[PDB]
RNA sequence: GGAGUAUGGUCGCAAGGCUGAAAAAUUGACGGAAGGGCACCACCAGGGGUGGAGCCUGCGCGCGCGCUACACUGACAGAGCCAGCGAGUACUCCCUUGGCCGAGAGGCCCGGGUAAACUCUGUCGUGCUGAGGAAUCCCUAGUAAGCGCAAGUCAUCAGCUUGCGUUGAUUACGUCCCUGCCCUUUGUACACACCGCCCGUCGCUACUACCGAU
């Protein structure tokens, strides 16, 4: 994906998925930016599918 | 009333906490049910075995309450997700 | 060991570069860049922290002698709109009394 | 320490001496008799006198000048003023020893920090 | 968890805070307050009592009685 | 007041760093003392540090008394543990919602010496001020998500440690109609704890079980009507609130009356609620390599 | 070599089934009557949700919880006058018609989808242009409620969480009558002062004698 907005910690990420369904399959997903920050996918965002 | 008082009075009704009787009371009792009573009492006074609405019905309709059990439900499902 | 390795073993990896359809957003931050960011951010937050340390444990009632001789922070209401809680150190000018100004203006 | 270690009265007065001196501030811990032995010191007393502890609370710049202040008398304790510059400030009173009522000093502080109430 | 509770309440133990008395430390036997060699050790003990009494006089009295 | 609490709390910190140095010492001192009774030989450094030997001769009695359990350790709890009754207030978040407010009423009821408080328009620094001017044991928050509570935040006041935990698997008091539930007894409940086997487990049990009143000790194992349980597995401490009647010396029946929680503690700070600049003690470490493999508690 | 510490492997015991799932009690078990203390899960004065319609996280089509709408507390035009929290070299809602300069990868330019509030001045006037039952649940002071502004903190939380400020009432603030819950009827301190042997059904114990088999 690529980040859409960036708050302090929690970042939205947009262009990775085609559906909330695919996301909630990948609930709790072990995600990782290139720079080496680890992280976790937690919920699908609702308004842009 | 309280959980405690209702359980105490129901059990005294059930004779399982009533005072230690005599031989003579034992003879009278042997001279003159409780299983299903206890099971239903248990299921009641541990109400969190299940969900209900607190409200009661949005509309009374007359023609001739547990709302489903989270614990058995999620248990059965996890068995299926296993299998 | 170092003599138990090929030269092509010793060869390097090169880092990838930002997708050319995306150079708009600046460089592609990798681990060098990340740690340099977090170096500076840890440092500046630790300095903020030690500052709030001193402000919380601040005695309400101290008294040095610069207080008779400086110009304080004051507050929002005191200075009004040019208020930043730092305190003013005079650049080095002063009120010239008359005779000096006369001699200067004479030279001018 | 000469008393055998296993005694009640020993235990009671270890605790008593320690916690009492600790509430006199002259220590730093309250669990070590060896610290009482080679630590309890007239120097620590002096650093719990009054002017030294008002330097520590930052009333004034140097403990000399602090002596000069409290000799003029701007420095209150509790509700009294204090002249005797050996008023040994125990630890429950370090939090209280503050400036007096009608003091040019207190008004100077309020001058610098810009709240100078004339009332 | 209901099983564990059952075990403990039958075999009654809880990890509760209790109400420890404020005067265990000074009244280690807890008397009611109303109507009612070893010699060398005893001498040393009353001796330390005397030293302590005198120092505590000096201690309160030095501290100017905030204690 | 305020200069006083600043005074004492920093003195606690500095005395901890003191205890660090001296317990590093007493580690050595321990081995000396054991050798005297044992006659087993010792480390030669221990045999020949002179200030250590003299200092032994002074500071024996602490070691043996701690072996006896004669004293309880220096602690932000040990000052007033079973002496005086801890009063506790429960507050909601800033703008509460109604179901949340009912659930807070429920856990006020579970504690016996509590008050609830409408938070309303109140800066949380001044709520800490209200604390240290009414000498509370404990502040407690609640944060809902949408009608469902999510996090609680125990603080121990005047200055003590704070737990902060998420919640899950919550049930209210108020999903059951009052025809079946009822007013629950405000008797001093017992407490039980299962599976806390770290020193950190004992920290969290300490900050929990010093919430409740002191039981009277004469017949406490015999009396009593109400029992609160804390059990833990996979660092998700689950807590229930039960009430019981003893039908026999061989049989007993329980009734479940409180809300059912699982909370998993994710911030434990020797440091109160306002001080975000305080020393954390254990935080929950996701995002690491084996923060999932290991457990605390 | 000695002393410790670990670590693993070896060895012996534990490792032979009258057996076939579902008490203790001179101290105990259980009441009852009186008397006190308490509580927006009690009384009393009010207030305020949800529950009516739409939206949807959640939980188990049902269900609330939040958001929206619904008119006199109106609409339009002006005039004036007030906050607090926030600073990581860091921040963007699209995605698309064209064209520019780009042998090619792009970059352009043009199109399409430090507050609300409040006060005052003046213009027009109820006009699908309808504030939510029975029930239920909550609330006694900077509280109910209103109003925005920001942040987005290793758990949760953007279909929202959490902060900070702004304006700020009514109504009890007493009483155990209903509902309950707890605690007295033991101890834990003595002067004056006062009170003056609570009650029930059984258990356990010592003794007494009775009855009937062996």
């Amino acid at each position: 994906g690529t980040p859409w907005k960036i708050f302090k910690n929690t970042a939205f990420i947009k262009d990775m998925f085609n559906s909330s369904l695919e996301i909630a399959k990948f609930e709790g997903a072990a995600i990782r930016t290139v720079s080496g920050i680890r992280g976790q996918i937690k919920r699908a965002l609702s308004k842009p599918e | 009333g309280s959980q405690l008082k209702r359980l105490k009075a129901s059990l005294r009704e059930q004779g399982l906490i009533g005072p230690q009787k005599s031989k003579k009371q034992k003879r009278q009792n042997a001279n003159d049910q409780k299983a299903e009573a206890l099971k239903s009492i248990r299921e009641q006074f541990n109400p969190f075995q299940f969900k209900t609405n607190a409200r009661g019905p949005k509309f009374e309709v007359t023609t001739n309450v547990i709302k489903g059990r989270p614990e058995l439900s999620r248990a059965r499902s996890e068995e299926k997700r296993r299998q | 060991m170092s003599s138990l390795r090929h030269a092509i073993q010793r060869r390097a990896h090169k880092e990838r570069a930002q997708p050319l359809e995306r150079q708009r957003l600046g460089i592609l931050e990798k681990k060098k860049d990340y740690r340099l960011r977090a170096r500076d951010y840890k440092k500046k937050q630790a300095v903020l922290k030690s500052l709030r340390q001193k402000a919380a444990e601040r005695n309400e009632d101290e008294f040095y002698f610069g207080m008779m001789s400086r110009k304080g922070p004051g507050s929002a209401l005191t200075r009004g709109k040019g208020f930043t809680g730092t305190v003013d150190g005079d650049r080095g000018n002063k009120a010239l009394s008359v005779e000096t100004v006369r001699l200067l203006k004479t030279q001018d | 320490s000469l008393l055998p270690p296993d005694n009640e009265v020993r235990r009671k007065h270890e605790t008593l001496l320690l916690d009492k001196l600790y509430d006199m501030g002259i220590l730093s811990t309250k669990a070590k008799l060896s610290a009482v032995e080679h630590n309890v010191t007239v120097s620590a007393f002096a650093r719990r006198r009054l002017p030294v502890v008002m330097t520590r609370l930052r009333m004034a710049e140097t403990v000399q000048a602090a002596t000069k202040l409290i000799e003029q008398g701007h420095v209150r304790v509790g509700v009294e003023e204090v002249r005797d510059p050996a008023f040994l400030v125990t630890r429950n009173m370090e939090d209280f020893v503050t400036w007096t009522v009608g003091s040019k000093i207190k008004q100077n502080i309020m001058k610098y920090r810009d709240k100078l109430d004339d009332f | 968890i209901e099983e564990l509770i059952k075990r403990r309440i039958l075999a009654g133990e809880f990890d509760e805070v209790l109400r420890r008395r404020p005067d265990m430390f000074g009244n280690p036997h807890g008397v009611r307050r109303g109507l009612v060699a070893d010699e060398k050790l005893r001498r040393d003990e009353e001796e330390i009592k005397r030293m302590w009494k005198e120092i505590s006089a000096k201690l309160d009295a030095l501290s100017s009685w905030h204690y | 007041m305020l200069r006083k609490q600043a005074r004492q709390r920093r003195d606690y910190l500095y005395r901890r760093a003191l205890l660090l140095r001296d317990a590093e010492i007493a580690e050595k001192r321990a081995k000396l003392r054991a050798a005297l009774a044992s006659g087993k030989p010792l480390d030669p450094k221990i045999a020949n540090d002179k200030e250590l030997r003299k200092d032994f001769d002074y500071d024996v009695s602490r070691d043996i008394a701690k072996e006896q359990g004669e004293i309880d350790i220096d602690d932000e709890y040990s000052e007033l543990s079973g002496i005086v009754d801890p009063r506790v207030l429960v507050t909601t978040s800033r703008d509460p919602s109604s179901r949340l407010m009912a659930f807070s009423k429920e856990i006020r009821l579970m504690f016996p010496t509590a008050i609830r408080l409408n938070r309303g328009n109140l800066i949380l620094p001044d709520l800490v001020m209200s604390a240290q001017r009414e000498r509370l044991s404990d502040i407690i928050l609640l944060h809902e998500h949408r009608g469902t509570p999510t996090a609680i935040t125990i603080s121990h006041f005047p200055h003590g440690p704070t737990l902060m935990a998420s919640l899950h698997n919550v049930v209210l008091r108020a999903d059951i109609p009052k025809s079946i539930k009822g007013t629950v007894s405000e008797s001093y409940p017992h407490l039980i704890f299962e599976g806390f086997r770290t020193p950190l487990g004992q920290r969290v049990v300490k900050i929990l079980k010093h919430l409740f009143p002191p039981r009277d000790p004469t017949n406490n194992a015999k009396s009593g009507n109400r029992v609160i349980t804390f059990v833990n597995q996979d660092d998700c401490i689950e807590v229930r609130h039960h009430v019981y009647v003893r039908t026999n010396y061989n049989s007993v029946e329980l009734s479940e009356v409180g809300p059912r929680f699982t909370m998993r503690p994710f911030s434990i700070t020797m440091g109160t609620l306002e001080n975000k600049d305080a020393d954390v003690e254990w935080h929950l470490s996701q995002y690491t390599r084996t923060g999932r493999k290991k457990n605390y508690f």
